[PDB]
């Protein structure tokens, strides 16, 4: 009864930002702070009213809550919301993720400002839609509802220092690219709701009466690739990953654009939720082919932000190698997997958070984003080149940070499943130690390569510093004590499991 | 004792005839020409489609076709007025500003 | 047969769009009056749309060998009556600017739009092919309306030439059709053969030649390559009528004809139809793809829009929704079409003169007409099938008809055309946005500006919520 | 070797391909009115001969 409320939220508050611009243009960042305080903290009741760690796994569907409501009779296409475990850590992450993107659009006042956050709260309201939605349509319509609100925040609000052309490109080409693949989506769910009514006689657009629906092997392993090449664009899985180091460096230099759009993963979720259980003799079949996408998407991404002269493009492409761990995750058919697949997902969320909310405040600071026109910046900024240095040090897969936990609880599962593609993602590893000191070396340390790194630049404002540190407690607590989110996604992960293993 | 048959590539031939006639010539006139040929020959195929049936209405078919055709032979002439009048000159090639 | 007065009662917006010809006219001759006359137009229009309403109280009946009247007929009817009132309201102030003589262009849309409602009752040969030609000489003349200016002229010529080409083509296919089958009322196509001997020669020819017209007057490839021209050297109402309310008729009675033909069934034209739609997909979206032209951008756009609903035409024989979709998609497209065009149409009126030229320059028109822009983008996000408009949810109709057709390679295209169209229809909508360097006051612009609001508005709301839509084409049933 | 991304540019050229389709077919709409004549002829024995083909 509150999931509606849970993705209505951001959606009126979203219509007051626009709307009460009018009384003050420092009015908006306001109204989106209060809107996205208040959709963390049902998030935050919802997790502590579920009792998600007494739960137990008693096969899909089970749901902590639910909400129905019909839309569109004709087709048995209804608003159908529900929530377990990992939809719950999802929607707590996207809601304190939606807080800190307010937060680091802050000080940031102009015209349409409100039209700005009116795109953030569209955004993440269509987020929380796709981790809520458990009938197809609406998931769908949920996956291609981001997309504008994001399309106009790239190609309007973007790097103020590009061409404007280039903003066009990133944006067109971003689009494009998850257009085409949720259309492909919609064709693989069409085809499944048909061949349901040819089995049954009935329309039903709702995952748990799709659910054990009779077809061939040829037939489901077409509506797998589907739903996979949709989950494939917006993971990003190679080759499908050329939109996102373009979309981040012409994104918004806040960065609280990539937080509340770019980086928070649907993808993955969805493959959980959609691939495995309504497809598992498929996904079993094509296990070796996305487990071998997720290697090369591993050092493809690693080799790819080496090579990188811009730190924006970096951090994206260490987002891609690091969905190329959780796609080998996802296709084992481990437990313990699972669980790291979850917890890496969150991991990755926060460290790459700050790791972009760092790059947007250290372009402020440097007005450039040329690795080859900064060096030594840890003698000129006060605590910038320290966060930045413990949030390299975060993703690169260091213990006592939550990306270790993720990890390694995936390489543990991996290894009992399969050996060789958790050693070849294990020397994976070593290539993002490898890219991560290469950042670190090319911007703080060494000497200044131009006249801009050789200057006092001023410190962190108490508001971004107090982010940064609310992301590093965060993380630490996710690596010394991830009891509580495993605990969570316990019985979600378990019912997700014992469906994809049982029915093969 | 007339097949059907030789009417209809009778009226065939002059479809054809009068589509030639509308794609070879350059002046608006000539290719207006070839439009009242080829709505004749379709008005000469439905007349002798109602008369093969013997029905009437191939002869309304005809009506309305030759009603057709005078509308828009006024219609066409009143442009080749206004062309000719606005340019001095047929050519149809000439009247081509607007391309992809 | 006679006509009973329940024949009458069902003709009714036929009977009130004549004698509003007529009443026009008349008053035309008496003393020639913008307003008035545009008031008369209007309201035979509007007395046309509520004797529709009278028309559903009575009942779904053949009025005449040649008219059949039913819920599809209703509701083509009131997409043409609509798209027509549109055309009015947004000729007004463009007239307003003209100079010569401003009635006859209310005449001509009176007529066009009596074309239109008996190409939506047409169960004839001979009422299809009197309502494509009642369609076509009143935009002969409305095309070429500002003769005096070069474009206008132009496509005057174009496609009264074309046109005048394509339905001799028509006109001699259904008369090889009637050759081979001695009666033209649209069941009777096909009906003396059997044990497998619907192919026959003849009757493929004659449909093929029909084929030929028909394709040239809804822009299907290769009968396509008018459209850009005709659509942006035409006046801009005239653009928005050409768009909307002749290809909505057109296509509304291939759908009757191939609904109730035995020849609708031919696998022959079957394979014929799918490599037109294939081919008008791809094409229309892969020419809209380097256009700074609005109008001819959205005269490809249409090209590729008919290609889709030629799709949802093809499965019309095997599944059983195809007419749902059509209905759908053609309110959609009515819609967005009637938005896009009214904003072209409000920015480049009041008339400036043959001499003066007419483009659009939408880049940065947010900043001097924002709800305008609003408008548009919302319209090119409908024409793009995004997903909150009501052009997704006629794409969603598409698909789900071709996939229980298994028509994979229709399905492919309409996939592949759509990302193209994501491109164009982008690029336009963030140019709207962008800044450009340089470059009404009365309620008739007024009128024009809250048609194209309330178009988004019901995009919009029929997009999130589109169940009353669905629900009134699903009662809109043609005879089984 | 990989500095400019290869994968990108192997997935970028269906943009490519599909430019390059769309300047072929804007040829044809060269503006001549006699050559929009010739291309509905030849549509027409184009369908007329695969409706003959077909059967
Ligand atoms: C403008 C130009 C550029 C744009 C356009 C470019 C082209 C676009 C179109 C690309 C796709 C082409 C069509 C692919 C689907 C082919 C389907 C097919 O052949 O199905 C045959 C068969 C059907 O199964 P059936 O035999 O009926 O089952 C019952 C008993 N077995 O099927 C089977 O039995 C199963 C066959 C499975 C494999 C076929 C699909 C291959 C897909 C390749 C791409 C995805 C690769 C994996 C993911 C990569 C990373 C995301
Ligand atoms: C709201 C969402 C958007 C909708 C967009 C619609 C666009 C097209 C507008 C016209 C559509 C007309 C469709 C009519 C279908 C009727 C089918 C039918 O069989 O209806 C039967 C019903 C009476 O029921 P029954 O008892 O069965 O009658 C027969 C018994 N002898 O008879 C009826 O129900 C009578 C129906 C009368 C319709 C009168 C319409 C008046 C004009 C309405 C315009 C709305 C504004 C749209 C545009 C806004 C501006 C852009
Ligand atoms: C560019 C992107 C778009 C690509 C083009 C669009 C998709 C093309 C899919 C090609 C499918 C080929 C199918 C070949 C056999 C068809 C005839 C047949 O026998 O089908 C089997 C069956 C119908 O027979 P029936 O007796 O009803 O059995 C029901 C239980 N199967 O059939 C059914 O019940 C339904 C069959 C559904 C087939 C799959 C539909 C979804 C396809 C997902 C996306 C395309 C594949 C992955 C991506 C490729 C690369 C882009
Ligand atoms: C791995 C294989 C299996 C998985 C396949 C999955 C397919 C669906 C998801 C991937 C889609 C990839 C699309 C790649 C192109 C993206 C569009 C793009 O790059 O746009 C930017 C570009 C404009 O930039 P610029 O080059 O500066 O402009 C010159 C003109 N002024 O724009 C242009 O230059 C023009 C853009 C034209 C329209 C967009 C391109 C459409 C191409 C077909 C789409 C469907 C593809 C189907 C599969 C193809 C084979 C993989
Ligand atoms: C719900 C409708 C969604 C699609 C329509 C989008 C248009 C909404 C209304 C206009 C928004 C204008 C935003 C302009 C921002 C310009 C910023 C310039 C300075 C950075
Ligand atoms: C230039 C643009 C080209 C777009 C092409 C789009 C093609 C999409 C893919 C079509 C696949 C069709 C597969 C048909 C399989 C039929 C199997 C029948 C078995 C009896």
């Amino acid at each position: 009864m509150l999931l509606p409320w849970l993705i209505l939220i951001p959606f009126i508050g979203g219509f007051l930002c626009w709307q009460t611009e009018r009384f003050g243009v420092k009015v908006p960042r306001w109204i989106a702070l209060i809107t996205m305080g208040l959709t963390l903290a049902l998030s935050l009741q919802l997790w502590l009213q579920g009792g998600y760690s007494l739960t137990q796994s008693a096969g899909i569907p089970q749901w902590q809550s639910e909400f129905d409501m019909p839309w569109i009779p004709r087709f048995g296409i209804s608003i159908h919301l529900a929530i377990d475990g990992l939809s719950l850590l999802m929607v707590v992450l996207t809601g304190l993720l939606g807080v800190l993107a307010v937060l680091c659009s802050w000080k940031e006042i102009e015209k349409y400002q409100g039209f700005f956050h009116l795109n953030l709260m569209w955004i993440l309201g269509g987020v929380i839609g796709v981790f809520l939605a458990i009938d197809m349509f609406l998931f769908f319509f949920f996956w291609e509802m981001m997309l504008v609100p994001m399309y106009f925040l790239i190609a309007l609000w973007g790097h103020k220092a590009s061409d404007g052309k280039t903003r066009i490109t990133a944006a067109t080409k971003f689009f494009i690219y998850t257009q085409a693949s949720g259309l492909v989506m919609l064709i693989a769910i069409l085809a499944l709701v048909f061949v349901h009514y040819n089995a049954t006689g009935v329309w039903t657009f709702n995952y748990e009466e799709l659910l054990n629906t009779p077809m061939s092997s040829g037939v489901e392993y077409l509506l797998m690739l589907g739903f996979f090449i949709a989950f494939a664009v917006k993971m990003p899985v190679v080759p499908l990953h050329g939109w996102l180091p373009d979309a981040h460096s012409q994104a918004p230099t806040a960065g609280s654009v990539d937080l509340a759009g770019i980086l928070l993963k649907t993808a993955a979720y969805g493959l959980l939720r959609f691939s495995l259980p309504l497809f598992p003799n498929a996904s079993a079949e094509f296990a070796p082919i996305a487990m071998w996408l997720g290697v090369i998407g591993i050092f493809y991404g690693a080799w790819m932000a080496f090579a990188q002269t811009d730190i924006k493009r970096l951090i994206a492409y260490t987002s891609v190698s690091h969905m190329g761990f959780v796609l080998i995750a996802i296709y084992t058919g481990s437990q313990l997997a699972y669980q790291g697949a979850v917890i890496q997902m969150i991991a990755h969320g926060l460290s790459a958070a700050g790791l972009f909310i760092l790059c947007g405040q250290l372009y402020e600071r440097i007005h450039t984003r040329d690795m080859r026109m900064m060096g030594g910046l840890w003698s000129k900024m006060k605590w910038l080149p320290a966060l930045s240095l413990f949030f390299a040090v975060a993703t690169l897969g260091m213990p006592g940070t939550g990306n270790f936990v993720g990890e390694f609880m995936i390489l543990f599962g991996s290894f009992q499943v399969v050996p060789v593609i958790t050693v070849i993602s294990t020397f994976g590893l070593v290539f993002a130690s490898v890219y991560s000191l290469a950042m670190l070396h090319r911007a703080y340390f060494g000497k200044a390569k131009s006249q801009i790194a050789s200057q006092e630049l001023p410190g962190m404002s108490l508001r971004e510093l107090f982010m940064i540190l609310l992301l590093v407690v965060l993380l630490v607590l996710l690596g010394f004590y991830p009891q509580p989110i495993l605990d969570t996604s316990h019985s979600a992960i378990g019912n997700i499991q014992q469906w994809f293993v049982n029915s093969v | 004792m007339i097949p059907l048959q030789h009417g209809l590539i009778l009226a065939a031939i002059l479809f054809v005839l009068g589509l030639t006639g509308l794609v070879i010539r350059r002046n608006l006139l000539f290719m207006l020409i070839g439009l009242e040929i080829m709505i004749n020959a379709s008005a000469l195929a439905f007349v002798v489609a109602g008369s093969y049936w013997g029905q009437t209405d191939g002869q309304v078919m005809y009506i309305l076709a030759i009603s057709l055709a005078a509308a828009e032979a006024s219609i066409g002439l009143a442009l080749l007025l206004q062309l000719h009048r606005r340019r001095q000159n047929l050519n149809i090639d000439s009247v081509s500003e607007m391309r992809g | 047969m006679t006509i009973t007065p329940q024949n009458l009662i069902a003709l009714l917006p036929l009977l009130i769009v004549g004698l509003t010809v007529v009443v026009v006219m008349l008053s035309i001759a008496w003393r020639r009056n913008h307003f008035l006359n545009a008031t008369l137009s209007v309201i035979g229009l509007n007395a046309a749309l509520v004797s529709l309403w009278f028309v559903g109280q009575a009942g779904a009946m053949d009025v005449t060998p040649l008219m059949r009247v039913d819920g599809f007929a209703m509701l083509y009817t009131g997409l043409v009556l609509l798209a027509s009132l549109a055309t009015c309201t947004f000729a007004y102030p463009w007239l307003e600017g003209y100079n010569d003589n401003k009635d006859e262009f209310y005449l001509l849309v009176l007529i066009a739009a009596l074309g239109g409602i008996l190409l939506a009752n047409a169960n004839h040969l001979a009422s299809l092919f009197l309502g494509i030609e009642l369609i076509s000489l009143p935009l002969f003349g409305l095309v070429g309306y500002a003769f005096r200016q070069k474009r206008s002229l132009e496509a005057s010529i174009k496609y009264t030439i074309l046109s005048a080409a394509a339905s001799s083509f028509l006109l001699f296919g259904m008369a090889l059709v009637y050759a081979q089958s001695g009666d033209l009322s649209f069941v009777a196509l096909g009906k003396n053969l059997g044990d497998g001997m619907l192919n026959e020669p003849l009757l493929l020819a004659g449909f093929g030649l029909m084929i030929v017209g028909l394709g040239f007057k809804l822009s299907l490839v290769p009968f396509h390559l008018w459209t850009p021209d005709v659509y942006q050297g035409a006046p801009a109402p005239v653009s928005t009528f050409l768009a909307t309310a002749s290809k909505i008729a057109i296509f509304g009675v291939v759908m009757r004809l191939f609904l109730y033909a035995p020849v609708g069934d031919s696998e022959a034209i079957r394979v014929v139809l799918a490599i037109i739609a294939f081919a008008s997909i791809i094409f229309g979206n892969l020419m809209a793809l380097s256009q700074t032209n609005i109008k001819r951008l959205l005269g490809y756009s249409s090209i590729s829009h008919l290609g889709y609903l030629l799709v949802a035409l093809i499965a019309l024989q095997t599944g059983e929704m195809s007419m749902e979709a059509v209905g759908v998609y053609l309110a959609g497209y009515l819609f967005s079409s009637l938005g896009a065009f009214g904003v072209v149409s409000l920015m480049s009126s009041p008339y400036r003169g043959p001499d003066a030229d007419s483009l659009f320059s939408y880049r940065g028109l947010f900043w001097h007409r924002p709800i305008l822009a609003a408008v548009m983008t919302v319209m090119m996000l409908s024409l793009a099938g995004i997903p909150m408009t009501l052009g997704f949810i006629g794409k969603f109709y598409v698909l789900a008809v071709g996939v229980q057709a298994h028509l994979w390679w229709l399905v492919g295209a309409v996939v592949v055309g759509s990302a193209i169209g994501l491109y164009y229809y982008l690029r336009v909508a963030v140019s709207l946005y962008l800044h450009a360097p340089e470059q009404p006051s009365n309620w008739q612009y007024s009128a024009g500006g809250i048609v194209v609001l309330i178009s988004a508005l019901l995009v919009l709301v029929l997009g999130v919520w589109p169940q009353p839509l669905i629900s009134i084409v699903r009662l809109a049933m043609p005879l089984m | 070797l990989l500095k400019r991304d290869p994968l990108n540019s192997m997935m970028n050229i269906p943009a490519v391909l599909s430019r390059f389709a769309g300047k072929g077919l804007l040829l044809s709409e060269n503006g001549y009115l006699r050559w929009y004549v010739a291309s509905m002829s030849i549509g027409a024995v184009v369908v007329l001969a695969l409706l003959m083909v077909l059967r």
